[PDB]
């Protein structure tokens, strides 16, 4: 049969590659490929999407980069949509979005690695620092969802906790009030998540209250070690890095075989319907959409650069790859790669922060406790002091002294 | 210390020295404080040492 | 001065066609209205967005007003979405375009008429309360939207003097089949008197389904459900039990003219009080070719009091986030013989239920005292 | 049967059948949630074979 796909991207060049791509599996029903060029006033955008590809007889649309409304609108319809380029947590909202199938792992992923570092370092305290738009409302989300396992019924063993969850404002001037409410707890553990200048006025804040000498830890997301993110960074920085990177023509191949792998499975005549033509008005629509959604979101094996891409409970990519990432005053230098369940640290030098070559425990119990007390005569005495700040002595009647504070 | 609604409302908060307790303004009781199930269920108490 | 358009898609209406002039009261606080009404037969989007930028210019309009009647679950997104990309304030009052989003842009300003889950929540112990069930337990399943209810129901679950108990809490997955007879499993395990549950309609079917299998859906067994599993208020399906209890908000309330009384009532107030101490006038605003966000000061400021306002003793104060502050519920209740019937309505942070006494589908007495 | 089946709220239970009636009934007890742990079973020999 006849079978369209389509694409919005920036680049010519994997316009071309997305059909020598198709073409190559295509040997391994004809498949056939569409594309259109990207413009900037997203008002017009979606005045192009319908015209140019619901006009084809489309079962996919690839996106790269920018969150246009090509989200919504072939979201309308239920087609589902295969995205590319960008990974803000907000599109995992199965009631938002019925549209987007993923490739790039969104930010509050990143946070299963953390969990992971806090079991090959044995650190059980920390002081989190969320942003409030809404990522960090999602990152926090997606890491209290695991310090929350590990109930015992690994026999009798100690385990994470939170500590203070301080959540300041995505748009701030004056943050130091947060710190100093910060270092007065015990621990020295902190995770930024947050964005560039969102990170470019703390690193610019707690270097000046000395938040970052020794004892001190530190483990930020991809965003917080990017750009400006160097202008102020705490060196001896703890960030990450995935092995899949932000290339475009990285895995579209990899995309097109999972359609693929699923044309074969639709192909099983139980009851398919064209996508309709024209924009002008098939109202209801079923293009077996939550069937053919079905089908792909269930163990398609991308012909692509990373193996085994499966897809999540929810549908954004399974089992990526990070590479753990350190800086040592300068230069952001690998120091191992986490794959899945593979944590792996490489082999080079960890400048902790302060620069102090010791794995620094994540704990300072302080001294200086703050008692209170209420006026009890048999128990505690109350009595006005003497004139010159002291008060007076006393002896009992053994004559021994008495202690007063 | 004890629990009382306030703001004509429901909210339950605490009142003295648990209250200062309870809300990190201090840290240990060191007081002639009885033991009871009602305060059992946020704080941590000694042994006794006065019955 | 600022523009007032209306659209109403779809559905013929044209009672309603006669109604948009019961704002003969404008003039008591007089900033200068412009009206156009149109209506459509049912249509796609593009016909929705075409038919829309241009109305702005080609009479200086500034805010609309929409209403249909279609599946309501995508038909607000686009209109959520043209919200951000002018600032003009959208007021969704109808079937269809009245459907609540969870969160959504921030930079955009759209509302609807339809009460959060949260508020359903209260109503549901208000209830609770008011016929004195007090152990109760929680089914969910994974639909988004969820932590905000169990959250909201432990919240006021720990302040309140009164007695409130709890039982197991489930977090189902209708992900695979293989979990089906898992399903079965987590499901044994309940006990409870009282039962609430959050899903969407097919998993209703299908909860109900198997709860007939492991034998939960019979009397001993009262359910409460939000409105977002009652679909149209008349295509019951064959598994929903008698006496299934839910909120909801429907036309029995009031009439298409009513909704649109009240939202050609706010955007002709509160575009008076913003020129009420201030003296800048928002202008008519570009069209739908580049993204001119010259004007942005005074979108702000559109939203420092379309959150707050009251009309006719009424209050339509609102949230932030996009739906009105006080919303006017009722409850349903399904017959034995397949219908929901309306048994009560809440106003005022109170209850005006119909019973004094709960029904039921004996060992029920009712004894006298002097 | 499964109506009959539901009102059972025991601790412990004895039944009464044969074999195929026994396969039968422990089916619609695993569908009525009357077979899992909280259920002991004692039956006569007429049910095993």
């Amino acid at each position: 049969k006849i079978v369209n796909i389509g694409a919005v991207l920036s680049t010519r060049k994997h316009e071309q590659m997305f059909r020598e791509a198709v073409n190559q599996a295509n040997k391994r029903i004809q498949l056939q490929a569409t594309s259109v060029t990207h413009k900037p006033n997203a008002i017009q955008m979606a005045l192009s999407v319908c015209e140019d590809l619901i006009s084809s007889q489309v079962y996919a649309i690839l996106v790269s980069h920018t969150p246009t409304p090509v989200s919504y609108t072939a979201g309308f319809y239920r087609i589902p949509v295969l995205g590319l380029t960008t990974r803000m947590s907000i599109y995992s909202d199965k009631s938002i979005h019925l549209s987007f199938l993923r490739t790039v792992p969104p930010y509050s992923h990143q946070s299963s690695v953390w969990f992971e570092m806090m079991r090959v370092y044995n650190w059980n305290h920390i002081i989190l620092l969320v942003s409030d738009d809404h990522e960090g409302r999602a990152a926090q989300k997606r890491l209290e969802t695991l310090l929350e396992e590990r109930e015992s019924k690994y026999d009798n063993k100690r385990g994470p906790k939170a500590e203070k969850v301080l959540q300041f404002d995505p748009g701030t001037k004056n943050v130091t009030a947060l710190l100093m409410e910060a270092r007065e707890l015990e621990a020295r553990v902190i995770i930024l998540s947050a964005s560039e200048d969102d990170a470019a006025t703390v690193y610019r804040a707690a270097a000046m209250l000395d938040m970052t000498g020794s004892g001190y830890v530190w483990l930020v997301g991809e965003r917080e070690i990017s750009g400006n993110a160097l202008r102020y960074a705490p060196d001896g920085i703890i960030g990450l890095q995935l092995i899949n990177g932000k290339n475009e023509s990285a895995h579209i191949s990899d995309a097109v075989g999972v359609v693929a792998q699923a044309v074969h499975e639709l192909l099983e005549k139980e009851n398919i319907t064209d996508p309709p033509r024209g924009c002008v008005g098939n109202t209801n629509i079923w293009k077996t959409g939550p069937l053919f959604k079905r089908v792909l979101m269930s163990s398609k094996y991308a012909d692509g650069v990373t193996g085994r891409v499966e897809f999540n409970e929810d549908g954004d990519r399974k089992f990526a790859q990070y590479s753990i990432m350190n800086l040592q005053n300068r230069k952001l230098v690998q120091v191992g790669i986490y794959n899945g369940t593979h944590v792996i640290p490489n082999d080079r030098k960890i400048i902790w922060p302060g620069g102090e070559t010791e794995k620094p425990r994540g704990y300072q119990m302080s001294t200086r406790l703050k008692i209170v007390t209420i006026h009890q005569e048999p128990f505690v005495y109350v009595k006005p002091t003497m004139s010159d700040g002291t008060c007076k002595e006393e002896f009992t009647v053994n004559g021994d002294p008495v202690k007063k504070v | 210390g004890t629990q009382e609604r306030v703001q004509n409302s429901n909210k339950k908060e605490w009142n003295g020295m648990m209250g200062e307790l309870l809300s990190g303004q201090a840290d240990m009781i060191v007081a002639p404080l009885t033991i009871n199930n009602e305060r059992a269920q946020y704080i941590e108490f000694s042994k006794p040492f006065k019955y | 001065s600022i523009g007032i358009a209306v659209i109403l898609v779809g559905t013929s209406d044209e009672v309603a066609i006669k109604d948009a002039h019961e704002k003969d009261d404008f003039h008591h606080l007089s900033v200068v209205p412009r009206v156009e009404l149109v209506a459509m037969n049912e249509t796609d989007p593009k016909s929705i967005i075409t038919r829309i930028c241009d109305l702005m210019s080609d009479r200086k309009i500034q805010g609309v007003v929409f209403a249909d009647d279609t599946d309501q679950e995508a038909i607000a997104q686009i209109l959520d979405f043209i919200s951000a990309q002018t600032l003009t304030p959208i007021l969704g009052i109808h079937g269809g375009s009245s459907m609540i989003m969870a969160d959504k842009d921030e930079s955009s300003m759209f509302f609807q008429f339809g009460p959060s889950i949260e508020q359903q929540a209260s109503v549901m112990l208000n209830i609770m309360e008011e016929y004195d069930w007090y152990i109760f337990s929680i089914v969910t399943t994974y639909f988004p939207g969820y932590q905000d209810f169990v959250n909201k129901i432990r919240s006021t679950i720990e302040n309140s003097f009164v007695g409130w108990e709890l039982e197991e809490v489930l977090l189902l997955d209708m992900s695979l089949d293989d979990g089906d007879s898992k399903i079965q499993n987590q499901l044994k395990k309940l006990q409870s008197p009282i039962i609430l549950l959050y899903c969407t309609k097919e998993e209703a079917t299908y909860i109900f389904e198997v709860a007939n299998s492991v034998g939960l859906t019979g009397y001993g067994y009262t359910w409460i459900v939000p409105s977002l599993v009652a679909g149209d208020t008349d295509t019951v399906p064959s598994e929903f039990p008698t006496g299934l209890i839910s909120v909801s908000y429907d036309e029995w309330d009031y009439g298409l003219p009513a909704r649109v009384r009240d939202g050609i009532a706010i955007i002709t107030t509160a575009a008076s009080d913003m020129l009420s101490e201030h003296s800048f006038i928002p202008e008519p605003k570009s069209s739908c070719y580049n993204t001119h966000e010259k004007r942005i000061y005074q979108s702000n400021m559109l939203n420092r009091y379309l959150i707050n306002v009251t009309f006719e003793g009424r209050d339509l104060s609102f949230s932030e986030d996009g739906y009105q502050m006080h919303p006017k519920l009722v409850i349903i209740l399904l017959n034995k013989e397949r219908k929901w019937e309306r048994v009560g309505k809440w106003k005022d942070k109170s209850l005006q239920m119909k019973y004094y006494v709960w029904p039921r589908m004996d060992d029920h007495l009712s004894i006298v005292t002097l």
